């Protein structure tokens, strides 16, 4: 029911995305598609299937792409899990995707929630214990240290899309669906 | 195996 108009994304939104591109050296290999002739890495789109940056995120944006705040959320991740999938964990541009991650999980929760969400974090705090998704990079003896995203509940009045973690609670039941704060 | 060069 509650659609988002481009300048009310663009304008909340798009503070996040400056605070990644000032991030200097961290941002530089991430203001560009990646472009593998000039960098040397002939295999990239063997394992990069979808490509992203922050230009085409800005892009985007600007021209009005996006009908929902998570789908920038998404993007943002995919641009972030492509360079820690491509490049070795000790490399200069893995570091620099790590601090840019960083700089995002502290900005982003403040302009979710004034955009009427419960927060901005995508992925679950930590693993789940053992006895795809729009940012997955896609793929055509283990380590337990895989982060999932937190599944949402949506809106059943608004139609946002808010995590069960943060909106259900363990003494409230909702029989007629679940209706956030603000259309409640 | 490339690395950005
Ligand atoms: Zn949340
Ligand atoms: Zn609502």
């Amino acid at each position: 029911k509650k659609i988002f108009k481009p300048e009310e994304l663009r304008q909340a939104l798009m503070p996040t995305l400056e605070a990644l591109y000032r991030q200097d050296p961290e941002s530089l290999p991430f203001r560009q598609p990646v472009d593998p002739q000039l960098l040397g890495i002939p295999d990239y789109f063997d394992i990069v299937k979808n490509p992203m940056d922050l230009s085409t995120i800005k892009r985007k944006l600007d021209t009005g792409q996006y009908q929902e705040p998570w789908q920038y959320v998404d993007d943002v991740w995919l641009m972030f899990n492509n360079a820690w999938l491509y490049n070795r964990k000790t490399s200069r541009v893995y570091k620099f995707c790590s601090k840019l991650a960083e700089v995002f999980e502290q900005e982003i929760d403040p302009v979710m929630q004034s955009l009427g969400y419960c927060c901005g974090r995508k992925y679950e705090f930590s693993p789940q214990t053992l006895c795809d998704d729009p940012s997955q990079p896609q793929t055509t003896k283990k380590k337990n240290d895989t982060l999932d995203p937190e599944p949402f509940v949506d809106c059943k009045e608004c139609g946002r899309k808010m995590h069960q973690i943060c909106v259900l609670h363990y003494d409230i039941i909702w029989p007629s669906g679940f209706v956030c704060d603000n259309c409640l | 195996r490339h690395r950005k060069v």
